[PDB]
């Protein structure tokens, strides 16, 4: 089926590979060559996760876990029953994500819009590749990547964080946490402001953007603007993900001790290190 | 190579906008000015701010809370400005010990913490009233107040409701940069791997979803700024090609799409959910569940 | 410039075969792009890790 | 209430999580229904009513009250009819559903595909005071405070040719934002170029979206100092359609 | 009853056929994997025990 | 007659006859497979 | 049935062929990976044991 | 006489004939491979 | 059969040739990676 | 004359003949490689 | 005598008749399955 | 009551049929999973015990 | 009262019917799960004890 | 008061009825659960003790 305004936009062109070979829709989904590849990779990954559940012997969706090969395996291609299945699933996931981004690029070209959405998705793809490829290879083994399980990868997060004491003290980590909190706060404010302008007090006419600017100037003395708020939200999310990726990149590769101990160069600067009093004596 | 519309290529400016009157007392508004540095990504105008009663109360009591923490830090530094800078992130204003329970504690042993907490609570309540009343006087729909209420709910669960339910102020986090991070880590350690709190997982899902949804929405709006897509309200009442192209992009991508108005409902609920579920998760810790990993083992999502 | 149509009418068999070979070679190059990118990512990360200090390869297993 | 179970292992945490699941199901239903106020009911490739309409029903109508007394009922037949294009120069490429529609004539001139425009109301967008939101800078007291002033610069198209010069800028007065550049062509006609689809260099304005031949057929404004929402949509669609065409 | 054909007056065959194909494929795969996850009915395991492959 | 999908009565009858033939073949194959499994490894 | 050809009156052959190719390749890869995940039926490991080079 | 795809009856018959020839070749190769594997490594 | 040429009446050969090149290269890469898993056939 | 590609029947036949000749050459090269590998390291 | 759907009384009657026949078949099959389970392994 | 057919004057058949199919499948899956999670009524476990498969 | 029918002058029958069905299904599932969570009223456990299963 | 009916001149009946229904259901469920958490008023525990079920 089609939306009431959809017909005039379903025109040929915009594909990257194959011309009109895959230039059609299946229901609401545009397919394309990268849609074909996406469906293949996603179905293969899902069925291989189910097969790994069969090998594990549990059908509880919250207990299924596919683990990477052990650290002692290095960068070798492991046996399917000894971590190789995890590698195959990782390849399928990477292929599916990249194909999804390229399909989004094709859809953007067909509709004549920008590529901000595929670029922003590529940022998350970079974060994922950092967690499964870049850091494990810089540490010399596939065994340092997280497993594919709903709570076992949380166990992996916990163990990786406690490898370096309290992970809160990583500075890039603090920056990423602050950026994520700011992103959530800004999303709440933007949704609330737009909805309050669109749904005014009963008996009042619909509010204008001037009302929104007046409201946020009255409340806190500044208004960023609609274009400004959209730019700011996008940049906040992208920077949060990028700095989280950097925080994981620097941990275990160039820094191996406690980050709380890293924070002590400021305290141990010799011109006030021996000054008695305070917290650090 | 095309213009990505992340920064303005040229800035224009006239007299600053002093705001619509509606039902607002214009006597409480300050003068306005311009800041060209802020005009590259957003608005250059540092517009007028409403003063009123709620704003004055909030400012006074928030400054009181801030200065209470500061003077406690100066006391911990022994008047030394060099020790103050050397250990600034290590200073901590701790709650009273568990012996005192919920009663008023001596100044050196948590009374200062209680005073600062009361000042902070007064300031936060006044600011919520300010948000609600600034929405009301312009004829708007109070969505900002309800969104703020979820964050207030998490904040009051951390400092007020859970300490009351546990019987002592000692379980509340302290006022400090490094100290409250230590409090967070110790809370997780004491309640058995807070990762296995289901509402903690829901809150994390909502936070990740807030980041994902704001990325999606900002990229979508910037992509359709060719057709004036950032003028969202006019698109709501008079649909243009920007809304249609955004909806068709997301429909062709994932099979379903939103509208120019309902995407903001998605956004507000996704952002509210993190604090809404986090407050519940924190309130359940220690009062109902004291070891979340054992609870997960019992309820079938942790190995036995 | 790489994926070109063939002039079937007024077209010889040898040219048709060469054209099919060129189309398949272009497809092979397109399919080699992601393989080369992944191989480069993996090997470059491993080399950077080799250039890292000795403690980088001695981290405790997270399992 | 530690270890206090209502039945079996069902305690306060279990009640909270199951209540959240029910509330989340209802919230998802509500959010999906609120987003079905435009574009429904669904149609087939022939424009007829689609046999399948989805599991989610269309919500009851809601009314937006405008400042000038006009009422908009967003999920209504009138709203869909006012925004419906007619006489589209398109042709089906297949009897089956899901295949693209082929433009019969000039897609940029006919306004289809990436050049599609929506018949918005033929009135300018106004501010809270009733003044036109977008006005040329010659009608205001605004001045350039930063960046590069493009007035007087030549305009270079995507084919590396000069098509005219910038004569004025059109500014969103409430937002203090430049939205359009006015260009005087070598033939003396004046056009409007969206700010979001051009680049301002040190010595020229570059428009890669369209070539020199297409600059003469850019849609026009009826009044030299007022641009309506329909005109904005048409101009933006024409300029954005040049990337594909 | 012999008037079930009227279901095609309610549902379009194309969508129904696609949904049926997806359903049948997923159901067959799920049942096969359930049998494989049980060593008593894992036919590969039974064959390995019978023919002494390991 | 009532027809949401646009098909007629006789078109629906013919399509249903073909669909029933296909379903019958599928069910027959499934029954044979189940008989073979029951002989080889009964689950009751 | 001799009337199964009428399926081509219902479904477009091009999309059917694309879906069939994707499905068959996926199924073959899945079955091969399942066999390789079982050491008793991993023909590479079987050859390794039979000839004895590693 | 419904035709969603626009094909006629004889066109559908010819397409089905060629498709069935292809399917027969595929199934014959699969049967030969299965027999070879059954001889080499029986699983029953 | 001898009627398989009609596949070129269904799918345009040039795009099909590009897709076949992609598929064949990726299949060869997959087979080599699978062979790397077992030491006996690890040629590195 | 059912064609989704704009190709005539004779053009399709000639293209298929050329394609099959190339496919046979590719099969021959693959067979040679497989025989070399089997001599070097049999997998059966 | 309301009609949100637009059907007539007789159309609703015919639809209900077909639906009740289908429901009766489904319930009869379920009853037979339950009787078989009760014979094999009673739960009371 | 003989007037239950009037429900089709209130509800559209298509959505009702889709929801009924989904609901019936989910209910059957739920009951089967409840039986399977109970070893006393897990037919695979009972068969294994009865025939000595494992 | 005898004029409860006027409820259908306030609420749309379709939404009321859907909400009522969802409510009744959820309530029945909750009560059944409560009984299953109680060993004394778990009919599967009672049957296992009575017929000597496991 | 004999003039309570004018409450319906102040609040929309539909919203009031929906909110009242949700509130009453939640209150009833909460009270029942509170009684079930107390073994002195858990009627299932009392029945088990009386009849010697477990
Ligand atoms: C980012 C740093 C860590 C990490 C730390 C955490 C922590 C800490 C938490 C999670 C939580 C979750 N994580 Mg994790 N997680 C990581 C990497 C991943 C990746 C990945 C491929 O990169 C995925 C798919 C997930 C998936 C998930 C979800 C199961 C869950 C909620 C996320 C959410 O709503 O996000 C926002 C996205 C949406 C709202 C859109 C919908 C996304 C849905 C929910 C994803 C479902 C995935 C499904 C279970 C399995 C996918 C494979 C299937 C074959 C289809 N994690 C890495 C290793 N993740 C939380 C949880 O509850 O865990 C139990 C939690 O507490
Ligand atoms: C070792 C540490 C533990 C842990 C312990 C905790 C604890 C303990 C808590 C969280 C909480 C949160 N954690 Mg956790 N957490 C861990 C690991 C993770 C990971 C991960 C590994 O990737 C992630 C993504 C998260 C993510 C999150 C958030 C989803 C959640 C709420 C955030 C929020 O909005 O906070 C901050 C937002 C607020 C505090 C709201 C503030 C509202 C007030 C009104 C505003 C400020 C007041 C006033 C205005 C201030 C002055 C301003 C002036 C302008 C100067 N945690 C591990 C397992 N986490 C919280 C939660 O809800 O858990 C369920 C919580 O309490
Ligand atoms: C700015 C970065 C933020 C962001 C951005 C972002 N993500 C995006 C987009 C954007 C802009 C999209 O356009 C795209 C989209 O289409 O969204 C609807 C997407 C998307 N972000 C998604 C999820 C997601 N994003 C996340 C994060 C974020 N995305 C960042 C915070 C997370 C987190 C933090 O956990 C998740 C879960 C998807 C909904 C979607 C991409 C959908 C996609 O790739 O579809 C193709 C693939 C499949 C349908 C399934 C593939 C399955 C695999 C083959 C097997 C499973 C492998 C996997 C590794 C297993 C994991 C198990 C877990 C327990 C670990
Ligand atoms: C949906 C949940 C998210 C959220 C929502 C949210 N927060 C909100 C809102 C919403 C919807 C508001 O309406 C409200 C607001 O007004 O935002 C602009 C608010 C707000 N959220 C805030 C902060 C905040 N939100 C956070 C989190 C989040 N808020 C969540 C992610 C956090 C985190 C992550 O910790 C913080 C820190 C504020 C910006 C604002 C509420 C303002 C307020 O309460 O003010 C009263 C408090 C004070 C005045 C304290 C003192 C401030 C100064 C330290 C005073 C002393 C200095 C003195 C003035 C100058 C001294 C100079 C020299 C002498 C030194
Ligand atoms: C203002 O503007 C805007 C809009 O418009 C008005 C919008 O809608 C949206 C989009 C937001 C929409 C509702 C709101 C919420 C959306 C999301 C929260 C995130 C949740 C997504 C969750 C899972 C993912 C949903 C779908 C995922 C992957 C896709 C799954 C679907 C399919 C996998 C199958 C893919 C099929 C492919 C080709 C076709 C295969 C068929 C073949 C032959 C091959 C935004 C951001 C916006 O800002
Ligand atoms: C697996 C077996 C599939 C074999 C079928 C191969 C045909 C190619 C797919 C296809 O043609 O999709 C078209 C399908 C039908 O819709 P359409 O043809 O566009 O118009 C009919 C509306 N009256 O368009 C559709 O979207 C199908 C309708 C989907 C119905 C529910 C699907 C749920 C499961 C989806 C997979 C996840
Ligand atoms: C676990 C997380 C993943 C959930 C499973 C995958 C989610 C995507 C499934 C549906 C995607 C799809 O195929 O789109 C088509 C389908 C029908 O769409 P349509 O026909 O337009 O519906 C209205 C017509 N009556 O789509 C629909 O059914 C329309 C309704 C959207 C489905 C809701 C999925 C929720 C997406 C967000 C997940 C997290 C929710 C957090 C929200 C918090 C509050 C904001
Ligand atoms: C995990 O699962 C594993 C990997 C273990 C097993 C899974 C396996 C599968 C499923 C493998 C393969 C499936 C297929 C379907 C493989 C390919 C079949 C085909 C159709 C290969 C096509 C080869 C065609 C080729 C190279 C093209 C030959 C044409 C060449 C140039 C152009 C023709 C021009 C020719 C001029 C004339 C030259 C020839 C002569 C004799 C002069
Ligand atoms: C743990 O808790 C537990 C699970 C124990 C609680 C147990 C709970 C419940 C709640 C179980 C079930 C309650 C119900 C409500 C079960 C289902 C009852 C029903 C309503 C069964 C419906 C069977 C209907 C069937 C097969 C459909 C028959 C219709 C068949 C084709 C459709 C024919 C009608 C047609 C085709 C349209 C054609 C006619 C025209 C005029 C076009
Ligand atoms: C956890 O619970 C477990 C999994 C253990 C057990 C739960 C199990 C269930 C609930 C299993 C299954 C329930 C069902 C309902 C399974 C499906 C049964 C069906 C309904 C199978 C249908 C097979 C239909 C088949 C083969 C027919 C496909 C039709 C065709 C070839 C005929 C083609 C039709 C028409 C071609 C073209 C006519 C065109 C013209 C122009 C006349
Ligand atoms: C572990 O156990 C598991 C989980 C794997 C069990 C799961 C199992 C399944 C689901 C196994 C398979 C189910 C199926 C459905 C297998 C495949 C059945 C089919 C239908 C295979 C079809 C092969 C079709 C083949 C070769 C035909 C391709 C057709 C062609 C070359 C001929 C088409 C070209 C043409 C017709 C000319 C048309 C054009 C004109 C102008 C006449
Ligand atoms: C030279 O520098 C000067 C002296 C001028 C000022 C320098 C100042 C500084 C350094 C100020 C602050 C540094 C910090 C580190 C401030 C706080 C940072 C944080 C992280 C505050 C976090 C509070 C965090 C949480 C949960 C608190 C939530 C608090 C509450 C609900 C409030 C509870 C309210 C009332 C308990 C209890 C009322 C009961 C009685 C009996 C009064
Ligand atoms: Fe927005």
């Amino acid at each position: 089926a089609l939306l009431s305004f959809e017909r005039k936009y379903r025109v040929p062109g915009g594909t990257l590979i194959g011309g009109s070979l895959f230039d059609f829709w299946v229901g609401p989904f545009y397919v394309g060559f990268f849609g074909v590849t996406t469906i293949f990779f996603a179905t293969l990954g899902f069925l291989l996760i189910l097969w790994g559940a069969a090998m594990q012997g549990t059908w509880n969706p919250q207990l299924i876990s596919i683990f990477p090969p052990p650290v002692e395996n290095g960068l070798n291609v492991a046996a399917l029953d000894k971590g190789g299945l995890w590698q195959v699933i990782t390849v399928c996931a990477t292929g599916a994500f990249c194909s999804w981004a390229l399909r989004e690029v094709e859809i953007c070209r067909k509709l004549g819009i920008g590529f901000h959405i595929p670029v922003a998705f590529s940022m998350a793809i970079f974060a994922y590749l950092t967690l499964v490829v870049i850091r494990p290879m810089m540490m010399g083994s596939w065994g340092y990547a997280f497993p594919y399980g709903i709570w076992t990868h949380l166990d992996w997060v916990s163990n990786t964080g406690y490898t370096y004491g309290n992970f809160h003290y990583n500075p890039f980590h603090m920056l990423g946490i602050s950026l994520f909190f700011t992103t959530a706060w800004a999303l709440a404010m933007h949704g609330a402001l737009v909805l309050s302008a669109a749904n005014p007090v009963k008996g009042k006419t619909m509010r204008t953007p001037d009302h929104e600017d007046t409201y946020f100037r009255d409340l806190m003395g500044y208004s960023v603007g609609t274009l400004g708020i959209h730019r700011l939200g996008l940049l906040l999310a992208l920077n949060a993900v990028f700095w989280s990726a950097c925080c994981m990149l620097v941990s275990g590769t160039i820094y191996f001790d406690l980050w709380s101990d890293w924070w002590y160069w400021w305290v141990n600067m010799p011109f006030w290190a021996d000054m008695a009093g305070g917290i650090n004596g | 190579a095309e213009y990505q519309n992340f920064f303005n290529q040229v800035q224009v400016a006239g007299a600053p906008e002093m705001g619509l009157k509606e039902d607002v007392d214009t006597f409480e508004r300050t003068p306005a000015g311009m800041f060209n540095i802020l005009g590259w990504m957003g608005n250059a105008q540092i517009g007028p701010i409403y003063l009123g009663i709620a704003g004055t109360v909030s400012l006074a009591f928030g400054a009181a809370w801030f200065f209470t923490i500061g003077v406690w830090y100066w006391y911990q530094a022994g008047f030394d400005p060099f020790i103050f800078m050397r250990d600034l992130f290590f200073f901590s204003l701790e709650p009273p010990p568990a012996e005192y329970g919920l009663a008023i504690a001596p100044l050196k042993q948590g009374g200062v913490w209680q005073i600062a907490s009361l000042f902070m609570a007064i300031s936060v309540i006044a600011w919520w009233v300010r948000v609600y009343t600034r929405a009301d006087q312009l004829g708007m729909g109070k969505h900002m107040a309800w969104a703020f209420l979820s964050a207030i709910w998490l904040w009051s669960v951390l400092g007020f409701w859970r300490p009351i339910l546990m019987g002592s102020w000692s379980v509340a986090p302290p006022y400090g940069i490094f100290s409250h991070l230590d409090w967070t880590n110790q809370f997780s350690l004491d309640h058995g791997n807070l990762f296995y709190n289901p509402f903690h997982g829901l809150s994390i899902a909502a936070l990740y979803g807030s980041a994902l949804l704001f990325a999606m929405h900002g990229a979508t709006i910037l992509a359709v700024t060719r057709f004036g897509g950032e003028r969202e309200l006019e698109q709501i009442v008079d649909r243009g090609t920007a809304s249609e192209r955004a909806a068709l992009f997301w429909r062709w991508t994932m099979g379903f799409n939103a509208t120019m108005e309902g995407i903001h409902r998605w956004a507000i609920w996704m952002a509210v959910m993190v604090t809404l579920t986090g407050g519940i998760g924190i309130l359940l810790s220690g009062t109902v569940v004291d070891n979340w990993y054992v609870w997960a083992q019992v309820h079938g999502y942790a190995p036995v | 410039m790489f994926d070109k149509p063939f002039d079937y009418e007024n077209g010889s068999k040898f040219e048709m075969g060469i054209w099919i070979g060129r189309q398949m070679a272009y497809g092979a190059f397109l399919g080699s792009i992601p393989f080369l990118l992944g191989l480069g990512l993996v090997l470059g990360s491993y080399g950077l890790g080799l250039m890292l200090p000795e403690r980088a390869h001695q981290a405790p297993s997270p399992y | 209430m530690v270890g206090v179970n209502f039945f079996g292992d069902f305690d306060l945490a279990s009640l909270a999580i199951w209540s959240f699941w029910a509330f989340l199901a209802y919230l998802i239903y509500y959010l999906q229904t609120e987003n079905m106020r435009e574009g429904y009911p669904l149609e087939n490739d022939d424009g007829k009513l689609s046999p399948n309409q989805g599991p989610f029903p269309v919500p009851s109508p809601k009314t937006f009250d405008l400042a000038d007394g006009r009422k908009i009922v967003v999920p209504s037949v009138e709203n869909e009819e006012a925004h419906r294009r007619t006489d589209l120069a398109l042709e089906r490429t297949s009897v089956n559903e899901g295949y693209p529609f082929r433009p019969t004539g000039n897609p940029m001139l006919d306004g289809v595909g990436p050049a599609s425009w929506v018949p918005r109301r033929d009135e300018p967008e106004v501010d809270a005071h009733g003044h036109n939101k977008i006005q040329p800078m010659r009608k205001t007291e605004m001045k350039v405070s930063a960046g590069r002033d493009p007035r007087g610069m030549p305009v270079q198209a995507g084919d590396t040719e000069v098509v005219g010069k910038i004569v004025d800028m059109w500014v969103d007065i409430p937002e203090q934002l430049v939205r359009y550049l006015e260009v005087e062509l070598n033939s003396g006609k004046k056009k409007l170029l969206p700010m979001t689809m051009l680049k301002i260099w040190s010595d020229r304005v570059r428009v890669n979206a369209i070539t020199s031949d297409l600059f003469d057929t850019i849609p026009d404004i009826k009044s030299p100092d007022v641009v309506t929402k329909l005109e904005e949509d048409k101009i933006s669609a024409y300029v954005a359609g040049g990337y594909m065409y | 009853m012999s008037k079930f054909y009227k279901i095609w007056l309610v549902f379009d065959p194309r969508r129904v056929f696609v949904a049926q194909g997806v359903f049948l494929f997923l159901l067959a795969v799920l049942i096969h994997l359930i049998l494989l996850s049980t060593p008593a009915f894992n036919w590969l395991t039974v064959a390995t025990a019978k023919h002494g492959y390991v | 007659d009532l027809s949401f999908t646009g098909l007629t009565d006789e078109q629906a009858q013919e399509l249903h006859a073909v669909y029933m033939s296909g379903l019958s073949a599928f069910i027959a194959v499934a029954v044979l497979a189940h008989l073979a499994v029951m002989i080889w490894r009964p689950w009751f």
